[PDB]
């Protein structure tokens, strides 16, 4: 009874379902549903005092599921929420699919990697792809949801949309000076070294192929039944030795190092992250923001980004939080003399 | 038994009725015949 | 078994020590 | 400059203490 | 194209009549191209 | 961007020109492989 | 005393580069 | 090891290994877990209301949120 | 460089960027991926107690994963007509990904060089009336002017930074 | 009814609506 | 085992040498326990509980020993102040050495179990492989932990035979000890309640010393067995990290939001203390109700304690510090002196002028000076050359009621401009940065650190139990898949 | 007490320099 | 022939050190 | 800080006589 279910969830379709679909598929698909609801339909006129549809007379980049209002706090909003009281409309002109779209991901994400889990498991192979998942799940519960719960609110976290993302690229320099922060530096590294990895390794792999075929297309010289490497190892080793002064020799080191750079990469600025919810910033050198203020001569280029931190954070606040009712008059925001 | 109660359990009481058993009543009867 | 660390893993541990101690030294002056 | 006094000493051990191990694990394996 | 001939358009012209009768503007409390300026950022949790 | 991708397009048939005239265009010798009748890199390797 | 720690730990990545790529293990064809 | 220490070098040998003794034995089927369901949905539900009650998502007289 | 460099270009608001970004973020994608699969179908030639990277020996000649086991799991994972079945095509596309679209990238900076900037929206979507609505392109277009009229202070005796 | 036909109409139904909706808006007059 | 990174599972299957290596464990937890104490108390001034708090002084372990029972030194003094000459014998030093002294002991009897590894406990009578009977150690567990669970919850914090715990008011000025009577209803989920607490522990020791039992006489089904890899003591491992990894968020959480059990007299404030200006609207409500009591506004105002006052501090918001200004708050804008009063500040046609103060989230912010109408009435400018506004143009006053400069007035434009940067900084205080060579940057309270750690915690052994499950798991096949 | 600061890191790299040289030595002989 | 160094050797080695540094510490301080 | 050398130093003393003597190396006859 129980088991035939179980021998169902486990079968050979064209979409694998399995018994982490149960937890995957009714959230997912209703995470991006609520995207694609809220980009189309719903404004952010009620929480931030923008337009973020395509009824609005927005285009792709500039839509979004925009937070929810800052006054709502870190509520979940349910739709039977008091919040909501069960009035669908409230629900999406206070930010409730912001929650029902991130809580309906964060779900998703787990239903992802349960599915990973389970699709090893049932094929037999080790669960690399997994723990390798478990990166993008770190950041993800980092910057949407560690950020926002150490902040005042869920308006602070970030909106599902690009250029909802653009102004939280620059809300985290201008307030947070994250390009300062060694997390997210670490981060830059083993992104930036994962992309450059596999760039490498493709070429390399693609330009020491072996002579398995006789046309010029060497792209059919490879079988997929074959048990013998497609590319000279020993020549890769012996190019890239001679050319950069090392190389790998073990395969296997190479593919899982091709695995752990942008993993830890990834892991680090989610650490970054989860820094800067409770505000622990890396926005300053005290040594240089003293030098520089007993020395009216002392410029580098950090103190060239301190004031143009100011510069942002001074013209930017009084439209990104809207509930503040940040009021500076004209001569008080800085300016570099125009 | 405050509103905001009462449509906690209400909701409890009805999404069982929405996802947990229609969607299992469901599987019964499709792997009942996709043995 | 005794434990190991081979040549490569020496040079990948000296590098990644140097390099983040380099990285976190300009913090830890502050 | 301002700088952290201790931020010398502990520049120093984060990068020398790990270090002497890989090495005591790299000598024990050549040997 | 025999059981869908009617099908595809009726539903394409169902979501092209939700927009066009305004019944959008109603289903999600999106304010209408005069609504926006007759600006109200809800300032309180429980009663928005 | 013309400049750009005819230099990177120079780059390709120079180098696949180069190969291409050499006699190993398609990949690798399986039967003989340059790297294997070349002697050691390594200083200690005698 | 800032520098000394950055110059020093900036030799010690010079070392190892040297070390990794001079004395490397040599790779033995199977 | 197959020759344990002395009873003067460990006295609390023999008396705690009849604790350790039973390791490998399970019930046959599926056992006493019908339960451990329903406390695992029944858990899950204290879980999911406390943290609705933290929240102020539901706002029952006795919490002041 | 990364701020002044928005302030006068916008490069978010850049297709190419947008490329280099895609390129950047889905070569660590696929690089962790395909890491990952061939760690993850790796043929069993060691103890547990060693590293699986023993199980290769460099020069060998047999392949030191099954490509039919990462292929069928990855099939699983999405679906069938997904998974490269090819490994020559499969290290084409590792290769084409993060090189094409740092191209792209490269020439988005060299084309903001001649002062071809990013899109612009601001001020585009307009109400019954005439009055802006903001966006949030005109979010980030704030948070740029922050930036912009803090870079090179001592340095514009003209209202007009041109490039 | 069956698995194939929920699979590619829960995805599908609600696009092609979508789809006409955001076809009808580039014709709204704000 | 082979690998540096494999070492400690040469003791997986070796469970003598594995209670050794948590014996160990155990020494350097608790000696690290004592020895921290020892520093946190070395390194702490006692001197005055209202300005100079432990949660000012970078106190990690202090809040934790002194939020159960332990607030009083050998020294005489107290946490909540009261200097005596018998404080029992449970101080704060008798907690750090008996700590010492256990690590002592865990070290001695950790060598001993390394050394007899192959006693007849670790071994099953039928044959001699080393195992670990994992369901039946986990009842004999579970109930020990019940045990300690119902009595910390119903003899300590209750107070039959126990100090109590600490209770303090929500303007947090009465923090001290004592024992809690359980709360069972609603009122016991409320996280601002300590017999919420009180309860919480006893229900849950009854519910372990009955789960425990229920984990030594009923063996698991074979279903479950073979599924959770019951036998693999890994499986375990993986399981535990999970507990601890979302406690660690809990914690984490509890902390940055505040609980009962992390009072504002230890701890410090929140930072949503700060944002919703709790202390602000508290310190008002008592003055007005103080000046409709036929009361002078600068004799209402010096009613307001300097402990009261300093709650205001955005100085004393955890969401302040940085990631690497490292080390005690009092590091940061120094040891404080006294309060100077409130501040009123006043334009020149006689309106009374409120300082905007500052967000948690600007490290620097435009002093703007508004109105009852909330109109910018003046300013400190930066373009100076259109500006309309600002202090000298418009001519403030600032007039200072109750604390330090209480009566006192000042119109100089320096001083309006001082004193207007330090309005928005909350009730202004005198700083003394010479004490501690406080540089005069902001720094994150204990709270703020212990929570940003215990986040990391949180994180870090997500991806452990993530790696440990995967490994219970699919041991079958970590060394490849096959041929 | 005016005592020479650099006395302590000349005390601690005397006695742990050499003591790592022996540990270095132990180590790799019992491997 | 490659070097040793046995327990007893390690041991009287590390006292050594130590005592001669507790030795000299008082004179390296002043 | 001069009392912490000596106070460290000692401990490194009582330290190998503990492992001197307790983990100390077997003499087997011959
Ligand atoms: C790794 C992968 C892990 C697996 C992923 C699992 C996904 C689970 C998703 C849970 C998200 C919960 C958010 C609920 C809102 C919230 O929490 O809500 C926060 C509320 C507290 O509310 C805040 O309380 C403060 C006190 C002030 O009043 C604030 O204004 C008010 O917002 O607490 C609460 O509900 C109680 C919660 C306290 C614990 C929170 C820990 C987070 C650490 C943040 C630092
Ligand atoms: C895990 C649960 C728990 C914890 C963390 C504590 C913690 C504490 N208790 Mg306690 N207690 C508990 C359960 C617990 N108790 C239960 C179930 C009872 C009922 C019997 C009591 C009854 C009790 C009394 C009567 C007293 C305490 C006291 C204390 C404090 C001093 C004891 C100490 O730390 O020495 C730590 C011990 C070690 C580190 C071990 C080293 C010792 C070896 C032999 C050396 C301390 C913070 C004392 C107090 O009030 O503090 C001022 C006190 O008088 N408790
Ligand atoms: C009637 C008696 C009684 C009373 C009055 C209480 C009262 C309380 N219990 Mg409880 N309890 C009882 C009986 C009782 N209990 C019994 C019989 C059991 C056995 C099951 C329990 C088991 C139990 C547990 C496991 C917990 C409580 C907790 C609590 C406190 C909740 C308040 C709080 O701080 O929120 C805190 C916690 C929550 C509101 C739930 C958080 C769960 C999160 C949302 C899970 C997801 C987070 C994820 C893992 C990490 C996030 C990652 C990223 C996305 C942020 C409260 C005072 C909680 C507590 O003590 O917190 C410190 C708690 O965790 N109790
Ligand atoms: C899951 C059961 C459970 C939960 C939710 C708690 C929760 C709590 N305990 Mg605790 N405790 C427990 C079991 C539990 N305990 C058991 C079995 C013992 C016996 C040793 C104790 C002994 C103990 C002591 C001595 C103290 C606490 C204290 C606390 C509070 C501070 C720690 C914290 O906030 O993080 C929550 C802890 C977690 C494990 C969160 C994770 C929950 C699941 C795994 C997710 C907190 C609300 C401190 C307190 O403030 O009491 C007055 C305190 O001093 N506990
Ligand atoms: C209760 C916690 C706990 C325990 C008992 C273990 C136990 C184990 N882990 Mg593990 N792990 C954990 C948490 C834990 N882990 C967490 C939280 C993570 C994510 C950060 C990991 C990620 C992980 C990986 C990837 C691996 C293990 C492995 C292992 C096994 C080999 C032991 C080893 O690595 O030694 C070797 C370690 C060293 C020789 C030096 C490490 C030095 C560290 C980096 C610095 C030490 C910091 C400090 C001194 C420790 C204090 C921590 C503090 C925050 C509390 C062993 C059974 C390995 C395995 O699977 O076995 C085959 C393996 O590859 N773990
Ligand atoms: C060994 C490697 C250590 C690497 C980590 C070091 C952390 C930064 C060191 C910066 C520093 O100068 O510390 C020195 C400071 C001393 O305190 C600081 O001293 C400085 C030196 O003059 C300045 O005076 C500062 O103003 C003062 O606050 O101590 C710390 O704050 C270190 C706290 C570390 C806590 C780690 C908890 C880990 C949890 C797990
Ligand atoms: C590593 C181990 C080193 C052990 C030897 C250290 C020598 C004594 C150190 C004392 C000291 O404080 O040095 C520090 C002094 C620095 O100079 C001194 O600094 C002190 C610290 O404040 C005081 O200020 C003294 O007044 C000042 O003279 O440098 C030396 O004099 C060391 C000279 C060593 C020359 C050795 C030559 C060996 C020849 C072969
Ligand atoms: C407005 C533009 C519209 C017109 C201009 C063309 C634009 C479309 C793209 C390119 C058009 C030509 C096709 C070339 C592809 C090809 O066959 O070579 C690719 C070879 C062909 O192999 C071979 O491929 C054969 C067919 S197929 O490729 O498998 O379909 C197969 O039979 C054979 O066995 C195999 O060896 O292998 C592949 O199939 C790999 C595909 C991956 C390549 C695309 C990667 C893009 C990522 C980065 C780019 C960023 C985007 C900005
Ligand atoms: C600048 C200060 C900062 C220093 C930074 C540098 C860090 C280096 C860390 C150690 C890296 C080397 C590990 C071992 C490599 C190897 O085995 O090489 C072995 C080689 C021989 O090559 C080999 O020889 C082997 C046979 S044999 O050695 O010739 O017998 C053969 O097997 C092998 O294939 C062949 O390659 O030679 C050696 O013996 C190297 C050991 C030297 C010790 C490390 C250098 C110490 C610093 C020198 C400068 C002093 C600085 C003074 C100022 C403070
Ligand atoms: C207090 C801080 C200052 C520390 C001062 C102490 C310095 C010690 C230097 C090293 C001396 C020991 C060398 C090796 C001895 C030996 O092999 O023992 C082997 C023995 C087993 O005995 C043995 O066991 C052997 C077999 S086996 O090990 O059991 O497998 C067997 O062959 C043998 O006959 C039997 O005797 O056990 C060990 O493994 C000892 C290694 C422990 C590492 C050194 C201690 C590290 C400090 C611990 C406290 C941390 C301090 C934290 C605060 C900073
Ligand atoms: C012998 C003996 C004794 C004594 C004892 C003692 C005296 C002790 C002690 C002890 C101690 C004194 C301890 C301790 C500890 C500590 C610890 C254990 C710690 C730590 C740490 C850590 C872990 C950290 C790490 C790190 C750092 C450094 C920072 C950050 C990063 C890292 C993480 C890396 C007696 C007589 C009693 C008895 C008999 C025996
Ligand atoms: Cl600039």
């Amino acid at each position: 009874w129980i088991k035939q279910l179980d021998d169902w969830l486990k079968r050979d379709r064209f979409v694998f379902i399995g018994w982490s679909g149960l937890l995957l598929f009714p959230c997912s698909f209703l995470a991006i549903g609520a995207w694609f609801t809220g980009t189309t339909f719903v404004t952010s006129w009620y929480t931030h005092g923008l337009v973020s549809s395509y009824l609005e007379g927005c285009n792709f980049l500039t839509v979004a599921v925009s937070t929810p209002a800052e006054s709502m706090g870190h509520s979940l909003l349910l739709l039977w929420g008091p919040e909501a009281s069960g009035d669908f409309v409230r629900w999406c002109q206070i930010g409730g699919l912001w929650t029902f779209t991130a809580l309906h991901g964060v779900f998703g994400l787990i239903g992802f990697m349960l599915r990973q889990i389970e699709i090893a498991r049932l094929v037999g192979i080790r669960p690399y792809n997994a723990i390798a998942f478990s990166a993008p799940i770190a950041v993800y519960c980092a910057t949407f949801l560690i950020y926002p719960l150490g902040q005042s609110s869920w308006f602070f976290g970030p909106g599902f949309g690009v250029s909802a993302i653009f102004r939280f690229l620059l809300f985290f320099q201008g307030f947070h000076n994250y390009t300062l922060n060694p997390f997210h530096m670490m981060g830059v590294t083993g992104v930036l070294g994962g992309a450059l990895l596999c760039a490498i390794h493709g070429a390399t792999v693609q330009n020491t192929l072996f002579r398995d075929n006789q046309s010029k297309n060497t792209f059919k010289g490879f079988s997929t039944d074959q048990g013998e490497e497609t590319y000279s190892m020993v020549t890769a080793n012996r190019f890239w030795s001679q050319i950069f002064g090392i190389a790998f020799s073990n395969k296997r080191w190479l593919h899982f190092f091709m695995l752990f750079v942008p993993v830890t990469g990834l892991w680090m600025s989610a650490i970054g992250m989860a820094g800067l919810a409770f505000n622990l910033r890396a926005y300053d050198f005290v040594s240089q923001e003293i030098r520089a203020a007993e020395d009216p001569e002392f410029e580098t280029f950090y103190t060239k980004n301190i004031l143009l931190n100011e510069g942002l954070r001074a013209w930017l606040s009084e439209m990104d939080q809207p509930a503040k009712k940040f009021v500076f008059p004209d001569e008080v925001l800085p300016r570099g003399f125009s | 038994m405050t509103p905001s109660l009462t449509n906690f359990m209400l909701s409890l009481l009805a999404g069982l009725l929405i996802v947990v058993v229609p969607a299992t009543i469901a599987l019964i009867f499709i792997s009942q015949r996709d043995q | 078994q005794p434990v190991e660390l081979n040549r490569t893993s020496l040079y990948l541990g000296l590098l990644v020590v140097f390099v983040t101690g380099l990285l976190f030294s300009s913090y830890f002056f502050n | 400059m301002e700088t952290n006094k201790l931020g010398f000493v502990a520049s120093v051990l984060f990068v020398f203490v790990p270090t002497v191990f890989l090495l005591i694990l790299y000598i024990q394996t050549a040997s | 194209w025999i059981i869908h001939s009617i099908t595809i358009p009726a539903l394409f012209i169902a979501g092209w009549l939700f927009v066009s009768t305004g019944l959008a503007y109603d289903a999600f409390g999106t304010p209408r191209p005069n609504e926006y300026y007759p600006l109200p950022i809800v300032d309180d949790r429980y009663n928005p | 961007i013309f400049g750009f991708f005819f230099l990177v397009g120079h780059l390709w048939h120079a180098g696949r020109a180069r190969a291409a005239a050499a006699g190993f265009e398609t990949g690798l010798d399986r039967e003989d492989e340059p790297v294997l009748s070349m002697a050691p890199i390594d200083p200690s390797l005698r | 005393m800032e520098a000394v720690a950055y110059i020093l730990i900036f030799a010690c990545i010079i070392g190892t580069l040297f070390f990794a790529i001079a004395f490397r293990e040599p790779p033995k064809i199977t | 090891r197959q020759k344990y220490v002395s009873n003067k070098a460990a006295p609390l040998q023999y008396p705690l290994r009849k604790l350790n003794s039973e390791a490998g034995k399970v019930v046959p089927g599926w056992g006493t877990a019908p339960l451990m369901g329903i406390m695992l949905i029944a858990l899950l539900l204290f879980i999911l209301t406390i943290l609705q009650l933290y929240n102020g998502t539901v706002i029952v007289e006795g919490i002041d949120v | 460089f990364m701020f002044v460099f928005q302030a006068e270009h916008n490069i978010l608001m850049h297709p190419f960027h947008m490329l280099g970004v895609a390129g950047v973020l889905g070569g660590s994608l696929f690089c962790a991926m395909h890491g990952s699969l061939v760690t993850s179908s790796l043929v069993r030639e060691t103890s547990d107690s060693q590293s699986q990277n023993e199980g290769y020996k460099f020069g060998q000649e047999e392949e030191t994963y099954n490509i039919l086991a990462a292929h069928g799991y990855f099939g699983r994972l999405i679906f069938q007509y997904a998974s490269f079945n090819n490994s020559r095509q499969l290290h084409f596309f590792l290769a084409a990904w993060p090189v094409v679209c740092i191209w792209f990238v490269a020439l988005g900076i060299s084309t903001m060089a001649f002062n071809l900037n990013g899109f612009n929206f601001n001020h585009s979507v307009l109400d019954s009336q005439g009055r802006v609505l903001p966006s949030w392109a005109d979010v980030v277009n704030r948070a740029s002017l922050g930036f912009e009229v803090m870079h090179e202070r001592n340095a514009h005796n003209f209202p007009l930074d041109l490039a | 009814f069956t698995i194939r036909w929920l699979a590619i109409h829960a995805l599908a139904i609600p696009s092609v609506f979508f789809l006409g909706s955001i076809a009808a808006m580039q014709f709204i007059q704000r | 085992g082979l690998p540096w990174y494999r070492v400690h599972t040469s003791v997986l299957n070796d469970p003598g040498r594995l209670i050794a290596v948590h014996i160990m464990h155990n020494a350097l937890c608790a000696g690290f326990a004592g020895s921290m104490l020892l520093f946190e108390l070395a390194l702490f001034d006692p001197s005055d509980p209202v300005l100079n708090p432990m949660w000012r002084q970078g106190c990690f372990l202090m809040p934790f020993v002194s939020r159960l029972g332990v607030v009083n030194s050998w020294q005489g003094w107290s946490v909540t102040g009261e200097t005596f000459t018998n404080p029992g014998f449970w101080t704060f030093e008798t907690v750090a050495i008996a700590h010492i002294i256990f690590s002592g002991l865990s070290f001695l009897a950790a060598c001993w179990h390394w050394v007899y590894w192959d006693v007849a406990t670790f071994f099953d009578p039928k044959t001699d492989e080393p195992v670990i009977d994992l369901p039946k150690v986990f009842g004999i567990h579970l109930t020990l932990a019940g045990i300690l669970c119902f009595g910390f919850g119903a003899f300590h914090l209750t107070g039959l035979f126990g100090p109590g715990m600490w209770v303090s008011d929500p303007l947090g000025l009465t923090g001290h000890i004592q024992g809690v009577a359980p709360e069972w209803g609603a009122a016991g989920f409320d996280p601002h309640n300590p017999g919420g607490v009180v309860a919480h522990h006893i229900a849950l020791g009854i519910v372990a010393i009955i789960g425990g039992l229920f984990h030594i006489f009923v063996r698991p089904p074979e279903y479950l067995y073979k599924g959770l890899r019951m036998g693999n003591i890994e499986g375990t491992l993986a399981s535990g990290l999970a507990v601890f990894f979302s406690g660690a968020f809990i914690a984490a959480g509890t902390m940055w939001y505040g609980t009962a059990t992390t009072p504002i007299e230890l701890w410090g404030p929140t930072r949503y203390q700060w944002d919703q200006g709790f202390f602000q609207q508290a310190i008002s409500r008592q003055v007005k109700a103080s000046i409709s009591d036929g009361k002078s506004p600068s004799e209402a105002w010096s009613e307001i304690p300097t402990k009261l006052a300093f709650y205001d501090y955005i100085g004393n918001s955890p969401a302040k510090g940085g990631l690497f200004r490292v080390g005690r708050m009092v590091d940061g804008d120094g040891l404080p002196t006294g309060w100077l009063g409130h501040p009123v500040f006043k334009d020149g046609e006689g309106r009374e002028l409120t300082v905007r103060r500052m967000p948690n989230f600007f490290e620097n912010f435009p002093v703007v000076l508004f109105d009852q109408d909330g109109i910018v009435r003046a300013d400190i400018p930066f373009r100076q050359a259109e500006s309309k506004y600002g202090i000298e143009q418009t001519g403030v006053t600032v007039s200072f009621y109750g604390g330090e400069l209480d009566g006192q007035t000042f119109s100089d434009p320096k001083d309006v401009k001082k004193y207007a940067r330090r309005a928005q900084l909350g009730e202004p205080f005198e700083f003394d940065r010479s004490v501690y060579d406080s540089d005069g940057l902001f720094r994150t309270s204990n709270r703020g650190f212990f929570a940003f750690f215990h986040v990391i915690f949180g994180l870090l052994w997500f991806f452990g139990h993530i790696w440990h499950g995967l490994r219970a798991l699919f041991q079958d096949v970590f060394s490849g898949i096959d041929p």
